[PDB]
RNA sequence: UACCUGGUUGAUCCUGCCAGUAGCAUAUGCUUGUCUCAAAGAUUAAGCCAUGCAUGUCUAAGUACGCACGGCCGGUACAGUGAAACUGCGAAUGGCUCAUUAAAUCAGUUAUGGUUCCUUUGGUCGCUACUUGGAUAACUGUGGUAAUUC
RNA sequence: GACGACCCAUUCGAACGUCUGCCCUAUCAACUUUCGAUGGUAGUCGCCGUGCCUACCAUGGUGACCACGGGUGACGGGGAAUCAGGGUUCGAUUCCGGAGAGGGAGCCUGAGAAACGGCUACCACAUCCAAGGAAGGCAGCAGGCGCGCAAAUUACCCACUC
RNA sequence: CCUUUAACGAGGAUCCAUUGGAGGGCAAGUCUGGUCGCAGCAGCCGCGGUAAUUCCAGCUCCAAUAGCGUAUAUUAAAGUU
């Protein structure tokens, strides 16, 4: 991902199974840290950030099926 | 929610001293698709419209502040004051009916202006999304709580503000109602103000005359008169200035201007040139897509709003696309092949009469493969003459029969043909000069497909005028009779269509008698001009046909009114009745500058 | 304006020993949540802190006298402490359960007309009791000592004099429109 | 903010001896300029609806004062605010009432009703002696009266009885040890007791010991002392309380003894 | 129980003079007009921009 | 652009103006604006001029000097009445005031007078 | 409540950090019956702004010949009511923002015997005259400018 | 009774001045001076005291007890969160003091302003125009655009409080 | 709005409580089906290579509750300033 307000690049994890498909290339996303506040978490190296919302819609409601893609 | 896009040209936007960071740090131009196209070169940076996701990253780290960020118009289920149902028009905002000034309401055709007036009037109440299981004088007041329209709508309820509107159309009425001469308007109401209205309406003629003998002028006059004399609180004028003389239009705007000042609310529409300067004091512009969605922008000052509406796209404050030169024809072009051969006809100086009219024609040259323009004042005898030449009544002595079949353009258009427009298009033919033609009037930007289907009963003014424009180059005929095509069209739609009509009838070899009241409509469409001179309900002389310039000078010498050329954009601007320069032009007799 | 919390959370999140005490205490008195427990224990531990000051102050300091005298009066006025005690050492012998005896729902059950404690809370909320002349709806009244001899049912209720409920008068109208005309 | 003088005083900026609440709005009355200082004033309207409760809104006081039932220091005043302070007399002649502004032992302006005969004069401290033009003297007082030709032995920190009718003082007290004094400012306020001793320091902020008839000794600055009459013999009437300055424990004992909160 | 606050005047004219207007109009003998709010301010600013004659704006808008 | 005195050659000049000068209206006390004005010296660049008749000729111009309109108002002050009708110091002015008719009112005509001062 | 627990080894005891735990305040996800109290474009851009409004003011008592209303007839200070206009006073108070600012700001403490002070309150008020001088507005009437509280 | 005026006192203040109290940094250790730095003498100016300014004359003043310089997502205080004892962290923000109204400078009026709901000019912006000219400053209440992870009604009203 | 009062207004199927978790730290499954080092979970230690108490689901159970989860600043824990 590239950022809006810096233009620099960050590599961000995507959570649960099949949530990759609900992210489509060249759209906006919202990122957030893992919960270790600077350091790479778990067995995955080089990643320090994860993803929470695709476009005013949560990964949860996309995954669970109580909402649908707005497009 | 909305649209976002980048824009690029600026004072020393210098792709030859910035290394081009816009190309280097754009996310789109990295994933393969070239959104931003640039090199070390002598021109400007090029940036696409369609491929820009929005972002604004290029803007924040371009080394010169050359690239700005626009936001293009789109619907996002926002506000939504009403809809009819689905796959149908919707409107978002109906805004402040500021009192003590007149509110001028200025957008393209089929955009919901009339619909906003219907809602403001309390007659077609707003539905606001849905479907509309809430009304009733509660839920909508709760929805537009915290604002103003609570105080307005509660005052309406209670009919403290009494509603009146001037209707969009003439036709259904002189057909739906009827009118007793004299007695009618009389036991309308009441005194001094009707005398001021009818006298400042500059008529003095139709005091003793039955309605059925009158035309556009008389109609409009009486209408406005009664409307004003109508003792009420609110007041709405839709489209008050259609098919009326240029002199008479100015005196309509000032009789509307009488009602304004002492805690009264007033809404006007219009599709203007530069007369809106005297119509309104607040100008409120509407944007969107014709017959799909309309959005009302917050109101502006008349001077500031006028240009920003015709400028080509003023936002700040939002933003859009399109809009530009249209107050003329700036269609720089001319010349042909060898024009061979032609003729010299010539129609004779007939004398014609009805009852309260002495109408006279002078002999003139009606050239082959060539336009003829009629004016001249309302009541100056133009339309009924053409019918009398073709076949209806006349002549007592002499006449010339049309050599070519004949195409009839009408002005009194309110036709009744039940079924569909597509059925009527079969009484013409859609195979002939099959390569575009109707498609070259309109197809790609404002849509037609848009002109078929649907009913003619529910069709709006400019589209209904376009039905009539098609009915003329659509039976096989080559000599064309057209009265008032400028009726219910704006500037954007009229000028291009008029240029297309001239191109058709001149290029494949024809002749057309055009009866325009529009500087831009008349000019770019003119040649001979023929000039009609004389006083309404007395005497009509068609002046022996002379020069565009000389004939236009005869019309404006008697009227006492003139124009100015907008110097950057070549656009007409009317003068304020009596000014300073309004004296150099009177002396130089010259009412047009820059051929 | 001015706001503050009336309870605190436990430092440990879980602890087998703690949870059983909080559970079984809630069972006896019919309390809704632990927030109704920790509320009590905040007030108590506050009073246990104030007392813990005055014992370390000099004997016959004027601050120590005036505070203690008027404090112990308040503890006696609600009846969590006796006047056969009447000194600051017995503040530290005071504990959580003695408060809960003076709760309204506890006193309804213990000294009045109720079934199980779960019943008695419902009677307080459905407006069938009063305290001297005044309806209440709060089971956390904590009841002053003097007002224990004025706990009575309400004077407009189907329990004692006053209009019946809509279950009875419904069935009365079943004798007239349910089997009398329907 | 400031570029010139201010014209507002809020609720919470205002002093605490007017006993203001906090659930009426942001502003408080603010006394307009006059002879007394705003940390020693009782504004007029605070006497009429936050003490005696004749009026209920400020608009009512505007309708009252115009009728000219109000006097202050035997003259007629006719405004919402006036800065009356310690030792002035209010006089409503319609009700036949007369008040005096004096300090409780709490240290706040009480209701001290008095005979109309007492309300024909007030007690005024001398603060400055100033020789005017052509060999004429002057006095200066805390109520800002300039009384010419005083007796030539009256000096500052004395007090003088002034007849409101004619000015021109009739009599006086001389500042001496063992005379009876009242306090007008500082931490000790409203206490009554005899002078007992004085203490001088060349420089400023000389202090003045005091002792009462309850066997307590305390001291205060010189410029917060006001004389009321000779030893154990005030030349004014005194309210209840009488400068005893009870502890909080004893005040508790009185209330539960009489059992007094009902009549 | 319910608790309120009551006045009793000696004569009518002492009430009619003193009395805040809305309490007199509470059981009618007075009204208000005047007329809503706003129509005042927009007139005021228009009156401001004339001099000598403002009688049009006071009646006339 | 208006013409004022003391503004030699006829260019268009922006002068500081304040109270007690031509072509200024204060909207606040002490206020000073810098408006444009135009010189004294006459040219054909002017819209209109104001000529005051000073000396009257032999002839009478038909539209102006033949027409006769009386001035409206007498004095309001004491001493102007004394100077006008040439009264002595002792005569006690009380009936030497101009009486200004109210022509109609649908009731009756009034005759108004002003109020004497000093 | 002045409290700790998991993780380096085959196992043990240390050193040491990481993780677990509780509070607070901002954002955000999901959910939501009833009752009271109420913070809210500061964080970033002290970025830029359409429209509307936010400061005016007359008593018995400065100045009333508005051809206004009214009058009981007037003007002889002369009416009652009174738009407008001159005059006096206020507009330096409030509201808002936190950019600047490290002995500066600011707080406590002190000083005018180094000074100024509308206003209020109290004192100060004797080395043609039965009332002096001449212009400006409103008002009346004629105008200029595309346009202005010109 | 009403108004006005001269001076003194008073009230509300205003303005300078005393003593003590301050976050990070030495990969900032010497700093300040005829472009007055410190002091003396006289004068000008100012509401007054004063190198505030000018003439003449002297050569001082400050620092390892941290000056000088740089940094601060630093307005200050009354306070807030956590807390056994000792502390740590925060304080744009309802009270008080201060500074500023796009960026700079100058000035009128008044008792009080170097005022921006006053004015003049330059600079950066932006508006109308018949191209001759004219008009503007929402860090006031609402409202819009932009910016961002991030924040409300172009509502009702002077009855309360002032 | 609140309080006060007419008249309607509860048989559990609806006048419907959710948010996280159940290998250890840490309160609660060596239950059933699917997947087979794949997909995923996992602050940490570690789970998945065909018999998974940790994954995807079902059932049951646990915690707090009109609230609960997640990210970040910061204090306590830290006698690791
Ligand atoms: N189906 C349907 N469409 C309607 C109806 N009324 C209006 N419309 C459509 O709504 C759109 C706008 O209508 P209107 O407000 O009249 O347009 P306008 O802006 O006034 N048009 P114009 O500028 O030409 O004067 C058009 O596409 C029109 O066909 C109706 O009753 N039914
Ligand atoms: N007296 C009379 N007038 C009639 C009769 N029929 C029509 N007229 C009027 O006579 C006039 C003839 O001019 P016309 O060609 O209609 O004018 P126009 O082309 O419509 N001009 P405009 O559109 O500007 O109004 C019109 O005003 C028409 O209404 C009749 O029988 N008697
Ligand atoms: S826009 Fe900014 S960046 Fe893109 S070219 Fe012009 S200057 Fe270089
Ligand atoms: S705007 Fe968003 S998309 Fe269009 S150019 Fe700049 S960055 Fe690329
Ligand atoms: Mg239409």
């Amino acid at each position: 991902v590239q950022l809006i307000k810096n233009g620099k690049k960050i590599t961000a994890f995507v959570p649960n199974d099949g949530c990759l498909n609900f992210i489509e290339e060249n759209d906006e996303v919202l990122v957030a840290g893992f919960g270790r506040k600077g350091h790479a978490v778990g067995d995955i190296p080089g990643v320090r950030f994860k993803v929470v919302k695709v476009a005013n819609v949560s990964l949860l409601a996309l995954y669970k099926g109580k909402k649908e893609r707005p497009r | 929610k909305l649209t976002r896009i980048a824009i690029v040209n600026h004072d020393k936007c210098k792709p030859k001293k910035c290394r081009q960071e816009c190309k280097k740090s754009c996310p789109v131009v990295r994933m393969g698709k070239l959104c931003i196209e640039v090199t070390p070169q002598s021109k400007i940076a090029w940036i696409s419209e369609t491929l820009c996701i929005g972002c604004g990253i290029c803007i924040k780290k371009c080394p010169f502040g050359a690239l700005s960020i626009v936001n293009l118009p789109s619907n996002l289920e926002k506000e939504t004051t009403h809809r009819y149902c689905a796959n149908a028009f919707k409107l978002h905002r109906l805004p402040i009916p500021r009192p003590g000034e007149v509110l001028g309401l200025v957008g393209t055709n089929g955009i919901g202006k009339s619909t906003a007036l219907k809602i403001l009037a309390g007659k077609q109440k707003p539905n606001l999304g849905k479907y509309d299981d809430p009304p009733d004088w509660q839920e909508i007041l709760t929805y537009f709580r915290g604002s103003e329209l609570q105080n307005y709508f509660t005052k309406i309820l209670e009919d403290d503000l009494k509603a009146i509107i001037k209707p969009q159309y003439v036709d259904q009425i002189p057909k739906a109602a009827k009118g007793t001469v004299g007695s009618i308007l009389d036991r309308k109401d009441e005194t001094k103000t009707q005398a001021i209205v009818c006298q400042q309406l500059d008529l003095t003629h139709l005091k003793e005359r039955n309605v059925e003998d009158l035309s556009g002028g008389e109609l409009q006059r009486f209408a406005c008169a009664v409307v004003c004399i109508q003792k009420a609180d609110i007041f709405m004028f839709d489209e008050p200035s259609s098919y009326l003389d240029v002199k008479q239009r100015l005196k309509a705007a000032i009789t509307i201007r009488s009602l304004i000042n002492p805690d009264r609310y007033i809404i006007v529409v219009e599709h203007d040139l530069s007369v809106l300067d005297y119509l309104s004091d607040f100008i409120c512009c509407l944007y969107g897509v014709p017959s799909a969605y309309g959005v009302v922008t917050m109101p502006f000052s008349v001077r500031e709003g006028i240009n920003i509406f015709l400028d080509g796209y003023v936002p700040t404050e939002n933003l859009r696309f399109r809009d530009a030169s249209l107050v003329f024809k700036v269609a720089e072009t001319a010349n042909e092949e060898e024009v061979k051969k032609m003729c010299m006809y010539k129609y004779p100086g007939m004398k014609k009469k009805m009852g309260e009219f002495e109408l006279a024609i002078v002999a003139g040259e009606f050239t082959d493969s060539e336009i003829m323009v009629m004016l001249g004042e309302n009541g100056t005898g133009k339309t009924t003459f053409i019918r009398m030449l073709a076949g209806r009544l006349k002549p007592d002595e002499g006449g010339e029969v049309p050599v070519l079949n004949v195409s009839y353009k009408p002005q009194k258009i309110s036709p009744k043909s039940t079924g569909s427009v597509r059925q009527l298009l079969h009484e013409k033919i859609r195979d002939a000069y099959t390569h575009p033609q109707f498609v070259t009037d309109v197809m790609k930007p404002l849509q037609i497909e848009n002109i078929i289907d649907q009913e003619v009963q529910t069709l709006s003014g400019g589209e209904l005028q376009r039905v009539a424009l098609a009915l003329c180059l659509g039976k096989p005929a080559d000599v064309y009779l057209i009265d008032e095509p400028s009726a219910y069209l704006d500037s954007e739609q009229r000028l291009m269509a008029a240029r297309v009509v001239k191109r058709f009838i001149l290029h494949a070899k024809k002749t057309a008698f055009v009866v325009e009241h529009d500087f831009i409509m008349a000019t770019y469409l003119a040649d001979r001009v023929i000039v009609f001179d004389g006083i309404p309900s007395k005497n009509t002389v068609a002046n022996s046909p002379q020069t565009l310039l000389a004939g236009m000078n005869k019309f404006l010498s008697q009227l006492e009114i003139t124009f100015r050329r907008d110097p950057n954009n070549y656009r007409p601007r009317i003068n304020k009745l009596n000014s300073i320069k309004d004296v150099e032009q009177k002396k130089s007799g010259n009412y047009f500058f820059l051929d | 304006w001015v706001c503050r919390k009336t309870y605190v959370t436990p430092r440990r999140p879980f602890e087998k020993s703690r949870l059983d005490q909080e559970l079984k205490l809630i069972g006896e008195y019919g309390l809704r949540n632990k927030r109704e427990v920790w509320r009590v224990k905040f007030t108590l531990a506050k009073i246990r802190k104030a007392a813990r000051e005055l014992l370390t102050l000099d004997e016959k300091d004027p601050r120590r006298l005036f505070e203690g005298n008027a404090l112990l009066r308040r503890l006696v006025r609600i009846g969590v402490l006796d006047e056969g005690k009447m000194k600051l050492d017995y503040i530290l012998g005071l504990k959580i359960e003695d408060f809960l005896e003076r709760r309204l729902q506890t006193q309804v059950f213990k000294l009045g007309l109720a079934k199980s404690i779960h019943h008695a809370r419902v009677l307080i909320r459905q407006r069938h009791i009063r305290v001297r002349k005044q309806v209440v709806n709060i089971p956390s009244f904590i009841v002053r000592l003097d007002s224990q001899k004025h706990i009575d049912f309400s004077l407009r209720s189907p329990y004692g004099g006053g209009r019946p409920g809509r279950v009875k008068r419904k069935n009365a109208k079943k004798g007239q429109g349910g089997a009398g005309a329907g | 903010m400031a570029r010139g003088p201010k014209k507002h005083l809020k609720r919470v900026a205002a002093p605490k001896h007017w006993m203001l609440d906090k659930l009426t709005s942001v502003f408080a009355p603010r006394p307009s300029t006059g002879p007394h200082k705003l940390r020693e004033c009782l504004p007029l309207i605070i006497f009429l609806r936050n003490k005696l409760k004749y009026a209920l809104t400020g608009d009512e006081v505007k309708k009252i004062c115009m009728q000219r039932f109000i006097k202050i220091d035997g003259k007629v005043r006719a405004d919402i605010t006036y800065p009356a302070g310690f030792m002035d007399v209010i006089s409503i002649d319609k009700t036949g009432e007369n008040f005096r502004l004096i300090y409780d032992t709490k240290g706040r302006f009480a209701v001290h009703r008095i005979t109309p005969e007492e309300a024909k004069y007030k007690l005024c401290k001398v603060r400055k002696i100033f020789v005017g033009t052509k060999g004429i003297p002057h006095l200066v007082t805390h109520d800002a009266r300039t009384i010419r030709y005083p007796d030539p032995l009256i000096k500052m920190n004395d007090t003088i009885q002034i007849d409101l009718e004619t000015g021109k003082i009739t009599d006086f007290i001389k500042f001496d040890t063992g005379n009876l004094c009242m306090v007008t400012g500082g931490a000790n306020l409203g206490r009554i007791g005899v002078i007992t001793n004085r203490e001088r320091h060349p420089g400023s902020f000389d202090v003045v010991h005091v002792k009462d008839a309850n066997g307590n000794s305390f001291a205060t600055r010189l410029s917060n002392i006001f004389v009321i009459g000779k030893g154990n013999k005030p030349w004014i009437s005194l309210p209840r309380g009488k400068g005893i300055r009870l502890t909080i424990a004893e005040e508790r004992d009185k209330r539960l003894a009489a059992k007094q909160s009902s009549g | 129980k319910t608790t309120g606050f009551g006045m009793i005047y000696d004569s009518l004219d002492y009430a009619k003079k003193n009395e805040p207007k809305h309490r007199l109009a509470r059981h009618g003998l007075y009204e208000k007009k005047k007329t809503s709010r706003k129509q005042r301010k927009e007139r005021k600013n228009r009156m401001k921009k004339v001099r000598g004659t403002a009688k049009a704006n006071v009646g006339a808008g | 652009f208006p013409m004022k005195q003391g503004v030699l050659t006829h260019g268009r000049v922006r002068l500081l103006l304040s109270k007690g000068h031509s072509c200024y209206r204060p909207r606040r006390t002490g206020e000073r604006k810098r408006k444009s004005v135009r010189g004294c010296i006459v040219d054909a660049n002017l819209s209109v001029l104001n000529l005051v008749i000073v000396k009257k000729g032999e002839k009478d111009i038909p539209g102006l000097t033949d027409t006769t309109v009386p001035r409206r108002l007498g004095p309001k002050r004491a001493s102007r009445i004394r100077k006008l009708f040439n009264l002595s110091k002792e005569d006690d002015v009380r009936q030497y005031v101009v009486r200004k008719p109210l022509n109609k009112e649908g009731k009756k005509p009034r005759t108004k007078a002003p109020k004497i001062q000093r």
